[PDB]
């Protein structure tokens, strides 16, 4: 008798489908100003690829999605 | 060297140091700014600008709305590119910067060795950077991190690719633009804005495409006369 | 002690053998450099003559070495360097080495990332493995926690301190850069 499969079959593919340091001078410190070069954090912007009344409705749903 | 708050809408010039009020509250140095000790050096002429997050802890953010033409590979920016060649697995694409960026044959949506993408030299692309730094050549990708190309990949064909100023983009992509809204009423279209001053446009016919590209490359300072003139022209196409 | 000259004979083959900086002609050896000669003797009693220009006599960074270097160029693949101190004795003949991607940490994880381990213009120390064949490209490795970056200058001009394994900070202002800190 038997109830379960075998392994050699159950392997096939169609089936599966350091250290640290404490500086009292600089232990609990954090940067107060940070250098950025991105106009996004800086400023809000829409999604590049868009469309107006019909061309590539896929881009229209992308607009609806990413612009909120 | 005074009153960062009093020159948030004035024209600052390089060399100028400006300092900000206070124990303190973290802030961030914009692209056109730089840090000297506890002060902010200016590195580019610009109408200074500030912003704050809806909260009250974030502090603020500063920058200069500088207009220019040359692009610099930055991280997390959607950018058009022009494949310049292919070396084995990776093919090098131009962006408009110091050096050409690199893609990988398995970065596009759904690709493996037995499924390669159709990218030919001269083909144009809409990707974004994941390593953009001054010390290493920039690598870009045409797929979100989750694993889906949310509009990325090859552009297509049958369109016009031109180039404009970067501030023009930074303005047009604003949600309160009048030109790009009014255009959605005269004749349809579909366009890619690339943060490298490079723009792609398509419509049904070609006269329309040309009128549109001219508008865009001129819309920085168009007069109402020319405005309604080209609007009437589009209405008559 | 005697200084020799690129033409003078030194000895028959029956009284020595060429070690370096020499050559052989019929039944004789002949120097090839302006320098000092020396005939070493093995337990075999047959001497090995050689000639040396002790200005820069000779150095050799062997496999199990510990050599410093400076990070000039980098890539997502490897980072190239220049050899300055082999141990502690400098060598004006700056050799050129390389550090691979995976050969960067003892854990060998592929998650490693150059731009977060190294930067161009900082000094590290590593262990050479392969001498190289064509360009003598030394390949160095840092698969150890007391290896890697030791001194590193800040965003612009400040020297930082190695706080932790993959963190470094400047003492004047506060900003956490990422490297393969040593020790």
């Amino acid at each position: 008798r038997k109830t379960r499969l075998s392994k050699n079959l159950l392997r096939m593919k169609f089936m599966q489908r350091h250290w640290y340091l404490d500086l009292p001078e600089l232990k609990e410190k954090e940067s107060f100003i940070i250098e950025e070069q991105s106009f996004l954090l800086c400023e809000d912007l829409l999604y590049g690829r868009m469309s107006f009344r019909g061309f590539n409705p896929e881009v229209e749903k992308l607009m609806l999605q990413m612009n909120a | 060297a005074r009153a960062a708050r009093t020159v948030l809408g004035q024209v600052v010039l390089p060399g100028e140091e400006l300092l900000l009020p206070e124990s303190r509250v973290r802030v961030v140095c914009g692209p056109g700014l730089r840090r000297c000790g506890d002060r902010l050096l200016v590195t580019k002429c610009g109408r200074l600008r500030h912003k704050e997050p809806g909260s009250g802890s974030g502090g603020g953010v500063y920058w200069v709305d500088s207009q220019q033409k040359r692009y610099v590979p930055v991280k997390g920016d959607h950018v058009i590119g022009i494949v310049t060649a292919k070396s084995g697995d990776i093919f090098k694409v131009d962006v408009g910067g110091s050096e050409p960026a690199s893609l990988s044959y398995l970065s596009f949506e759904g690709a493996t060795k037995r499924n390669r993408p159709n990218v030919q030299v001269g083909d144009l692309i809409y990707g974004q950077f994941v390593v953009a730094n001054k010390d290493m050549e920039p690598e870009m990708v045409c797929i979100d991190s989750c694993g889906r190309a949310n509009g990325m990949g090859v552009i297509g064909q049958d369109g016009l690719l031109f180039k404009v100023t970067l501030g023009l983009i930074r303005k047009l992509l604003a949600p309160d633009c009048e030109i790009i809204q009014e255009v959605g009423k005269l004749h349809p279209l579909e366009i890619v804005f690339g943060m490298n001053g490079r723009i792609w446009v398509k419509a049904k016919t070609i006269q329309q495409t040309l009128i549109l590209a001219n508008i865009l490359e001129a819309c920085e300072h168009m007069t109402s006369d020319q405005r309604k003139q080209i609007f009437s022209r589009l209405a008559e196409s | 002690v005697r200084y020799c000259i690129p033409g003078e004979r030194l000895c028959n083959l029956e009284e020595g053998s060429p070690g370096s900086g020499t050559y052989t002609r019929h039944g004789y050896i002949f120097s090839s450099l302006a320098g000092c000669l020396m005939k070493s003797s093995e337990n075999g009693a047959l001497p090995v003559v050689s000639v040396v220009r002790e200005t820069e006599s000779q150095l050799l960074p062997d496999v199990g070495a510990i050599v410093t270097c400076k990070v000039s160029s980098i890539n997502s693949r490897f980072a190239k360097v220049h050899i300055l101190y082999v141990g502690s004795m400098p060598l004006k003949n700056s050799f050129r080495g390389t550090i691979r991607k995976e050969d960067v940490r003892a854990t060998e994880k592929d998650k490693v990332e150059i731009y977060k381990s190294f930067r161009p213009g900082d000094i590290v120390l590593a262990k050479v493995i392969s001498l190289g064949d064509a360009q003598s490209n030394y390949l160095l490795t840092t698969a150890e926690n007391e290896l890697g970056v030791v001194v590193a200058h800040s965003e612009s001009g400040i020297q930082m301190v190695p706080i932790s394994w993959c963190e470094m900070q400047c003492p004047k202002t506060h900003t956490k850069e990422f490297r393969k800190v040593a020790r």
